[PDB]
């Protein structure tokens, strides 16, 4: 029923700057939508939920904006321990959807 | 509190295997909805199936496991998911998460078990 | 050919007020007997047509939008009314026409943790048009210092999350909210009762 | 000779609610289009004359009251309405005519500290009549034993103070209000718009 | 704009009695005034701030009154340490004022 | 915390002075104002200039003193005031009070100065 796609498929930028992705729905799924972070070998941790808040525990680096169809995660500073893969579930209707979790996204910090 | 998987190994095509999602520090309240999920070993996350813990269990599942799949509650801490006709591009890692509300489906993921590695090969 | 009325009332999760949904019903006939079982404890006081006499009446384009709001706030989805959700959530035209249904959903929308995923805007610059979602989360600056993205005081976070208090009376409570929205243009009939 | 709505408008403090302030405007000419530069977000909802065609026209005498109340208790400030302010503070008289206007100033009375110098009357004998001022702090007794001047249980002080949270909404927020009230008597014209 | 005035210059009451001391300003100041306390050779304390308030640490015995034009600030009982001269203050609207506070009573205890 | 006062001495008419008005346990932040009042020998307080420590300030003065008068903030602890033209009526003790709201003006006052005596003499 509602699809979502992830973009881009992997980013890179030097440890000074700022990283955006975007995760768009082929429907409106309101404020349902949850960023997951993935490291190599490890089960992803909650970034963040209700794609406003912040999870527990998770440092004050990842803002998520948008709502309806597009959702933006910005970390405004890395620190070559980000560099991981980035996940966007939708939390919203899945009753006959094929997969919640959108592409990954592979993030590389050339410090 | 954890949520280590078991009975994952290497299984021949055309074949069943039947994992096991065991909980370490608590039991499965009719609060939380408990989730299976798959990876690829160069892919992304795969949902595959959710079963509430409660009276009557909101079993889901994907599209894409209609009918190969099939997950049931076991005890009081113990979710069984058994698929049957692995084929080859079966072979991945399986999480079983555990979900922080009951919806009828699979919300946010608040706490990920380890994960089991199950490979479909000759 | 029933119309889709069972998704947009019997689904799960509703939209936040501030981001509410949109939905179109179109080529389809409509029946109102069914809005009982979907729906209980329903009130559907509403406007610019008999609700009596919406079996035999046909309408040209329906829009369904469907949010979340607490109990004693639903007097605020009324046109010409002014308060919280109608100046920054949700404004509704003076001249509306389609009606408006409210349903109590404590057994649905409550958990004991506490809900905190339905939110609602809270500081806006200037009312809402009729119409019309403001989905950015842009920081507010109530000071003179400009916030520069910091939210220490006089610099607040725009939304705010719904406390929902089941222990309180029904004003503290989650009601699901569903405004149907008629019109009757050039277009030929196309949305008819039963 | 421009009318002193500079100096009503953009002073740096206004009274408190129960004590209101009042001034008397004449033989000057009325510019409005001041009124957004002085005053933002304003609110210019009012009574007797329709506020659009207020340039070309003639005021036989002018009166301006100015306050500071909070953001929900402003909807108290129009003719007929009762509750806490309209009965203790500042009542309006039912055949009334003249134009209010309010505006949030938050960037001006709101202090981290926290705001203690706005009060207003909260007990009182009987409601006031129409345009009337009652700056008494007499002990307020609220039993059957006379207080005498104590202010334990039972005797309470009729006055108490602003606690604004501009954490919540606008609802809590410190909004000026300015009161003008016109009218139309034997004397000729003296206060007209440009 | 605003001028206010004192009154009266000086008193004397015994030790159990009461004084009275009535400050009145030109044009209405509504709430906003300020009784400070200055005894010899010191720094002036504040007193009663907002008309009606006690400040922090001042014994219960100086109650203010009245609002507007006219304010008045009473002692019930003096005991000797309130010796002192007392001045008023606007507060309200000081852009060219000659002097925000009022003239100066001092207050004889004739214990 | 303390406001100490310094520069006061003894000056020959028609010359100039320049008090200083120092801080201890506090800077001069946004959140309060300064304020520079005189008293007579034998007469009342009188009020003087005021200043604001925020981005920018507002400074004030009394009508009788509208332009010989000059107060300026030099430091984060330190804010001056300078008069010119002294006449024999200008001795006094000088008190550098703080305000307790910036309103643009002298609010209550709840902290004092030491205050410094000023003495005009040929």
């Amino acid at each position: 029923d509602i699809v979502m796609t992830q973009t881009p498929a992997s980013v890179s930028e030097p440890v000074g700057g700022t990283v955006t992705i975007k995760c768009q729905a082929s429907e409106s799924i309101s404020n349902w939508l949850a960023w997951y972070q993935q490291k190599p070998g490890q089960p992803p941790k909650l970034l963040i939920y209700a794609a406003f808040t912040l999870a527990s525990g998770v440092p004050s680096r990842f803002k998520g904006s948008g709502s309806g169809t597009q959702f933006t995660l910005t970390i405004n500073g890395v620190e070559c321990a980000d560099a991981a893969t980035y996940y966007c579930q939708q939390t919203y209707s899945s009753r006959d959807v094929d997969n919640v979790f959108g592409g990954g996204t592979e993030v590389v910090v050339k410090g | 509190q954890s949520l280590e998987e078991s009975g994952g190994d290497l299984v021949k095509p055309g074949a069943s295997l039947t994992l096991t999602c065991t909980a370490s520090g608590f039991s499965f309240s009719s609060g939380y909805d408990m989730c299976w999920v798959r990876q690829a070993p160069g892919k992304g996350l795969e949902w595959i199936a959710c079963i509430g813990t409660g009276s009557s269990g909101n079993i889901y599942y994907a599209s894409w496991a209609k009918g190969r799949f099939t997950i049931s509650k076991t005890s009081s801490t113990t979710v069984t998911l058994q698929m049957t006709s692995l084929t080859a591009a079966d072979t991945a890692t399986y999480f079983c998460a555990r979900d922080d509300a009951d919806y009828a489906g699979p919300d946010y993921f608040n706490l990920w078990g380890p994960g089991t590695l199950v490979t479909v090969s000759s | 050919n029933l119309c889709p009325f069972d998704e947009v009332f019997n689904a799960t999760r509703f939209a936040s007020v501030y981001a509410w949904n949109r939905k179109r019903i179109s080529n389809c006939v409509a029946d109102y007997s069914v809005l009982y079982n979907l729906a209980p404890f329903f009130t559907f006081k509403c406007y610019g047509v008999s609700p009596t006499k919406l079996n035999d009446l046909c309408f040209t384009n329906v829009y369904a939008d469907s949010f979340v709001i607490r109990g004693d706030e639903v007097r605020q989805i009324a046109p010409g009314q002014t308060g919280n959700i109608a100046d920054y959530n949700y404004k509704l035209p003076d001249d509306f026409t389609g009606c408006v249904i409210a349903w109590n959903s404590n057994k649905l929308d409550s958990k004991v943790s506490g809900n905190y995923n339905y939110l609602y805007r809270l500081f806006r610059k200037s009312n809402l048009k009729p119409f019309e979602r403001d989905i950015s989360t842009e920081i507010y600056q109530a000071g003179n210092k400009p916030c520069n993205g910091v939210a220490g005081f006089n610099c607040y976070f725009p939304l705010r999350s719904y406390s929902f208090r089941p222990t309180y009376g029904v004003g503290h409570q989650p009601y699901r909210v569903v405004v149907l929205s008629f019109e009757l243009l050039h277009a030929p009939a196309t949305v008819c009762g039963p």
